[PDB]
RNA sequence: GGUGGCAAUGGCUAACCUUUUAUCUGGGCAGCCGAAGCGAAAGCAACAUGUGCGCAGCCUUUUGGCGAGGCACGACGUAU
RNA sequence: GAGUGUGACAGUCACUUAGAUGUACGCCAAAAGACCGGAACAUGUCCCUGAGUACCGUGCGUUGGAUAUCGUGCGUGAAUCUGGGGGGCACCAACCUCCAAAACUAAAUACUCCUUGAGACCGAUAGCGAAAUAGUAGGGUGACCGAACGCUGAAAAGUACCCCGAGAAGGGAGGUGCAAAGUGCCUGAAACCUGAUAGUGAUGGAACGAUACGGCAUGAAAGGAUCUCUGGCAUGAAGGA
RNA sequence: UUAUGCUAUCAGGUGGAUGGCUCGGCUCAAGAGCUUAUGAAGGACGUGCCAAGCUGCGAUAAGCCCGGGGUAGGUG
């Protein structure tokens, strides 16, 4: 219903009365959906060139000569084109053609993401979703959070508000990663910490960007998967005092 | 030099392989000392054959040496006393990282090394 | 609650309906009170198939004070002349309106629940 | 189909390995054949050979947008609310044009006095709004 | 089909704009489906329940009653 | 605190990155000037306003274009503001609408040799045929068809000297190196081949195994310690001398 | 010491799978988009101290001249 505002130092110093976009209820389906939603409209097409493994004018032998009915090269005995030969085409391959976008009605959407941001107020699921934290939820800073414009100022709003400690988890367990991501260019695996919001545009956006596994974004700027990392509910966010006062009718 | 545009480990090791040589001199750069770096106001230097720098990684850490060669291609320097005596008994020198040295005395016998060093 | 109910439990998603199953069970056991286990497993029965039921329904079988269990969600089709108190999964916008207006309650299952266990006079419309 | 679940089982639910082929597998390629073998599942699918009727060019037809009277009295103190219609002193002042509707259908009860202004009228839409006590107006 | 959002005061947007580099947020009612059918067409245009049985559920004197949904009629629109 | 290199995992070692700077020739480009000039109405026995064109007949193609698409072969063929065309068969009438048979015209759009970026893409029989001395070697008179082949090590420190050997082969011995990883060198499976070890074996019967019981060998780790062996005692279902 | 053999394991050879690495490929997005008689693209031949292929270059031949950035190495 009503949440206490930190000042800087962490000290609450007011109250203001939180919307009804808090009081959703929890929908993991839903969350889900947005989630992988999102992560599909991100994905990018992909697949073999036109003929790849085509481009050959081989022809079968046919019978009376023991081999295979294969289609061979006309000048060589070595088999070409079919799925099985070696050098032979994909059989079934993915097309750049391919549609991978996902749509999620407009209404559910919002409802999934309302519902995420009233998870971020349950301290069970952020503390079970691995967030590291001592304070009180939901954290409503006071809009001064937003002018300040250091990752030093940062960190001292964080470390008397009691969240530097997953801050710094997020650090020292970021970790290379196993696989074929690391060629790729994925090679390391990130946590994520924590979400501040924003009322708008603000030099608080920049100077919390640096911070190991922290999203600073605005309220026109959020959505399912930053407030559902992995399709888990339950992330570790500062709100701002215009932040709470421009979520009114956010997702109404 | 390999901006943020590309943060694919295949486009930045073919730009480092495929890296020109007045590229290819940046890759020499080497951390200078405390006083050189108070003196300059740069934090490293493009090692050069001649001056003096200490090896800080690898076997041989600690050793002050002058650069006798510097390759480029190879990105490679060769120091006084980095040696590897090899089975004739013979000694041969060891090629260094300049990344795992730190300049401790600079070579000034060339004007143009100030604006080279900064600027 | 055998491996059918256990089935259809797990199918369904929504978590409100999966603790809404499981307490409706409880209260039949403890209450012995079949209308809880009855609206157990019309829940448990597909999703297509939940209650749509329209303001007009209600107003056509209902009289004054009617009090009424829809295992599923109210539509706001028609007009409600009497007020009767209405315990539903879900309303509409319009439903919710219409009901408030003409003097009847928007209860949840829960809440018909806590407000008599027994579900002595509770009538219910799909 | 579920490949997984097929992987391993041979022929993949196709029953022998000899089925799966081509187009004689189905008997011919799209609804072919419905004079002949698949006469029935034309008749059961609805294409049966025939033509029937004749068509009018769209520039002279046209369909009606349609409200029926029940619709109306039930809904009209919302369409007041709303301000598509007006009550002068008891009686419901609703035009049709400003709805999109056309033709006023007789369907439902009239229990409330309803002027109504519109194109066209079905008969019992007429009596019923007429013993309603509101009347009908004709779209000049 | 299973699971969901919204729901007759219905549902969803498409292109497109908003990208601050493909996400995303907010717009976008054109359009489609539903909302009335029958008839080739002209055209005309219907039950906000009149009756019965009855499952669950509830009540009950444990035999009956009420009985959503369901079933069976009756009535009505249109074509012949 | 994108990433890559650097003797193993790097925000602070290096290049970078965030953010700022600079930049010849060019490109756009505002203020401010020079220049041809633009827009209404009145009057009307006045003048002009696109020809083998528009239309039509017939044939053919094409089209959803149906007697109602567009094209063009042949034939035929107008009118001039009191005019001409269209309004899905023709004609008549009313109404509505336009002015062809001459000409130009940015933008929104398509594509990818090329540049940059990105990627739930492939990872050396995959991914382009080509990780390339690859359209190469090679094949076909020709049109044309078309491969295989990536990787020592942190650093060559790429094995001194000695013995054997015809040897600028190779082997032995001896070194280098954390490790031979010893140059088509990381890892180094199987098939196949050489040898050793266990069992068996020149009187023996074949889907090469499953089950039970024995001989021989092994049974360090990862398996058991009221576990294994051998007995006693109590209770013991079906069954039952 | 029972040979020729058979079965299992082990050591070695052959071979190049597996694993790991990868300056390559592919697809998508955003840019940019003509050139040649002032002789283009493409090809032939030549061109390196030891140089055969590729690449670059053209008898001035892995190159020559001028201006800027870069600065101590370079000779694909």
């Amino acid at each position: 219903a009503t949440a206490k505002t930190i000042d800087l130092t962490g000290k609450a110093v007011g109250e203001v009365e939180l919307p009804a976009v808090f009081d959703a209820d929890y929908r993991p389906d839903l969350i889900k959906k947005a989630v992988l939603a999102a992560q599909a409209n991100r994905l990018q097409p992909y697949g073999p060139r036109l003929y790849s493994g085509m481009e050959t004018s081989a022809r079968g032998w046919g019978s009376g000569r023991g081999v295979s009915h294969v289609p061979r090269l006309v000048n060589s005995s070595r088999a070409a084109r079919v799925p099985h030969a070696k050098g032979g085409r994909r059989a079934h391959p993915p097309k750049p053609e391919a549609d991978r976008s996902e749509k999620v009605n407009t209404k559910e959407r919002r409802y999934a993401i309302r519902s995420a941001i009233a998870a971020t107020t349950d301290p069970t699921l952020v503390s079970l979703r691995g967030h590291i934290f001592e304070a009180e939820l939901p954290i409503v800073a006071v809009n001064d959070l937003e002018s300040l414009e250091r990752t030093k100022q940062v960190i001292e709003f964080l470390e008397a508000a009691g969240l530097y400690e997953d801050v710094l988890r997020a650090k020292y367990g970021r970790h290379i990663r196993a696989g074929r991501g690391k060629l790729r260019g994925r090679k390391y695996k990130h946590k994520k910490s924590v979400l501040i919001v924003a009322g708008e545009n603000t030099p608080i956006l920049k100077a919390a960007r640096n911070l190991s596994g922290v999203d600073v974004v605005t309220v026109d700027s959020l959505n399912a998967e930053l407030l559902a990392p992995g399709t888990h509910a339950g992330r570790l966010t500062v709100w701002t005092e215009s932040a709470i006062g421009k979520l009114e009718g956010a997702f109404q | 030099m390999i901006a943020m545009v590309s943060k694919q480990p295949r486009k930045q090791r073919k730009a480092r392989y495929a890296a020109p040589l007045h590229i290819r001199q940046k890759f020499m750069g080497a951390r200078l000392s405390e006083a050189l770096t108070k003196e300059y106001g740069t934090r490293s230097a493009a090692v050069i054959t001649g001056d003096t720098v200490k090896v800080m990684r690898g076997d041989f850490k600690g050793t002050e040496g002058k650069v006798q060669s510097v390759s480029l291609m190879d990105g490679t320097i060769t120091v006084d006393g980095v040696i590897s005596t090899k089975v004739d008994g013979t000694e041969v020198p060891r090629p260094l990282n300049p990344s795992n040295v730190m300049i401790t005395k600079l070579e000034m016998k060339d004007g143009r090394r100030a604006s080279s060093i900064k600027k | 609650m055998g491996k059918k109910s256990l089935v259809k439990l797990t199918r369904k998603t929504n978590p409100r309906i999966v603790s809404l199953i499981l307490t409706l069970k409880e209260r039949a056991n403890g209450d012995s009170a079949p209308i809880w286990k009855d609206i157990a497993k019309r829940l448990e029965a597909p999703s297509r198939n939940y209650a749509a039921v329209n303001i007009s329904k209600i107003n056509r079988h209902t009289a004054e004070d009617d009090v009424l269990l829809i295992p599923g969600k109210v539509l706001g089709a028609g007009l409600l002349d009497h007020p009767v108190t209405i315990a539903a999964l879900t309303f509409s916008d319009s439903a919710f309106e219409k009901i408030t207006e003409a003097g009847g309650k928007c209860l949840s299952l829960e809440e018909i629940m806590e407000a008599n266990p027994k579900g002595s006079g509770i009538r219910i419309f799909r | 189909m579920d490949t997984k679940k097929f992987r391993g089982s041979r022929t993949c639910g196709g029953g022998t390995h000899k089925n799966r082929r081509g187009a004689g597998n189905r008997g011919g390629r799209g609804k072919a054949g419905g004079c002949k073998h698949h006469f029935v599942r034309a008749m059961m699918r609805g294409y049966s050979y025939g033509k029937h009727g004749f068509k009018r060019p769209d520039e002279v037809s046209r369909d009606v947008s349609i409200v029926n009277v029940g619709e109306l009295d039930e809904l009209a103190s919302y369409l007041v609310e709303e301000g598509l219609a007006e009550v002068k002193d008891g009686a419901y002042h609703i035009n049709l044009e400003n709805l999109g509707i056309e033709k006023v259908l007789g369907s439902g009860r009239v229990t409330k006095n309803l002027v109504v202004t519109s194109e066209e009228f079905s008969a019992s839409a007429r009596e019923k709004i007429e013993n309603a006590g509101g009347s009908c107006i004709d779209a000049e």
